[PDB]
Protein backbone atom coordinates (compact mmCIF):
# COMPACT_ATOMS: atom_id res chain seq x y z
CA UNK A 1 0.00 0.00 0.00
CA UNK A 2 0.87 3.74 -0.39
CA UNK A 3 0.36 6.28 2.48
CA UNK A 4 1.99 9.81 2.60
CA UNK A 5 4.62 8.72 -0.02
CA UNK A 6 5.60 5.61 2.04
CA UNK A 7 5.26 2.27 0.18
CA UNK A 8 4.50 -0.43 2.82
CA UNK A 9 5.08 -4.20 2.37
CA UNK A 10 3.75 -6.96 4.68
CA UNK A 11 4.23 -10.74 4.28
CA UNK A 12 3.57 -14.30 5.56
CA UNK A 13 4.59 -17.86 4.56
CA UNK A 14 2.80 -21.19 5.35
CA UNK A 15 2.69 -24.84 4.21
CA UNK A 16 -0.55 -25.79 2.34
CA UNK A 17 -2.24 -29.15 1.46
CA UNK A 18 -5.17 -28.02 -0.79
CA UNK A 19 -3.99 -27.26 -4.39
CA UNK A 20 -7.26 -25.61 -5.61
CA UNK A 21 -7.90 -22.53 -3.36
CA UNK A 22 -6.46 -20.26 -0.61
CA UNK A 23 -6.73 -21.90 2.90
CA UNK A 24 -9.98 -21.51 4.91
CA UNK A 25 -8.04 -21.02 8.22
CA UNK A 26 -6.59 -17.77 9.66
CA UNK A 27 -3.01 -16.36 9.68
CA UNK A 28 -1.72 -12.72 9.81
CA UNK A 29 1.04 -10.84 7.91
CA UNK A 30 3.88 -9.07 9.79
CA UNK A 31 5.52 -6.00 8.10
CA UNK A 32 8.80 -6.53 6.14
CA UNK A 33 9.75 -3.30 4.25
CA UNK A 34 8.72 0.40 4.16
CA UNK A 35 10.08 2.75 1.44
CA UNK A 36 9.93 6.65 1.62
CA UNK A 37 9.67 6.88 -2.23
CA UNK A 38 7.12 9.74 -2.80
CA UNK A 39 5.71 8.31 -6.12
CA UNK A 40 2.27 8.15 -7.81
CA UNK A 41 1.15 4.48 -8.34
CA UNK A 42 -2.04 3.38 -10.21
CA UNK A 43 -0.79 0.22 -12.08
CA UNK A 44 1.35 -2.80 -11.16
CA UNK A 45 2.71 -5.96 -12.88
CA UNK A 46 4.33 -9.09 -11.34
CA UNK A 47 7.67 -10.55 -12.63
CA UNK A 48 8.44 -14.28 -13.13
CA UNK B 1 18.22 31.22 4.38
CA UNK B 2 19.06 33.68 1.57
CA UNK B 3 21.79 32.20 -0.69
CA UNK B 4 22.21 35.50 -2.58
CA UNK B 5 26.06 35.26 -2.81
CA UNK B 6 25.92 31.59 -4.06
CA UNK B 7 22.88 31.33 -6.38
CA UNK B 8 22.40 34.86 -7.92
CA UNK B 9 24.36 36.30 -10.94
CA UNK B 10 20.58 36.83 -13.37
CA UNK B 11 20.56 33.04 -12.84
CA UNK B 12 17.54 31.64 -14.81
CA UNK B 13 18.10 27.87 -14.19
CA UNK B 14 16.07 27.41 -10.94
CA UNK B 15 12.73 25.94 -12.05
CA UNK B 16 9.18 25.68 -10.58
CA UNK B 17 6.11 23.83 -12.00
CA UNK B 18 -0.45 14.92 -2.24
CA UNK B 19 2.29 15.29 0.48
CA UNK B 20 5.96 14.49 -0.38
CA UNK B 21 5.20 13.59 -4.08
CA UNK B 22 7.84 14.39 -6.79
CA UNK B 23 6.04 15.70 -9.94
CA UNK B 24 8.92 15.21 -12.47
Amino acid sequence: KNIDGYFKIYSKHTPINLVRDLPQGFSALEPLVDLPIGINITRFQTLL
Amino acid sequence: WNSNNLDSKGNYNYLYRKPFERDI
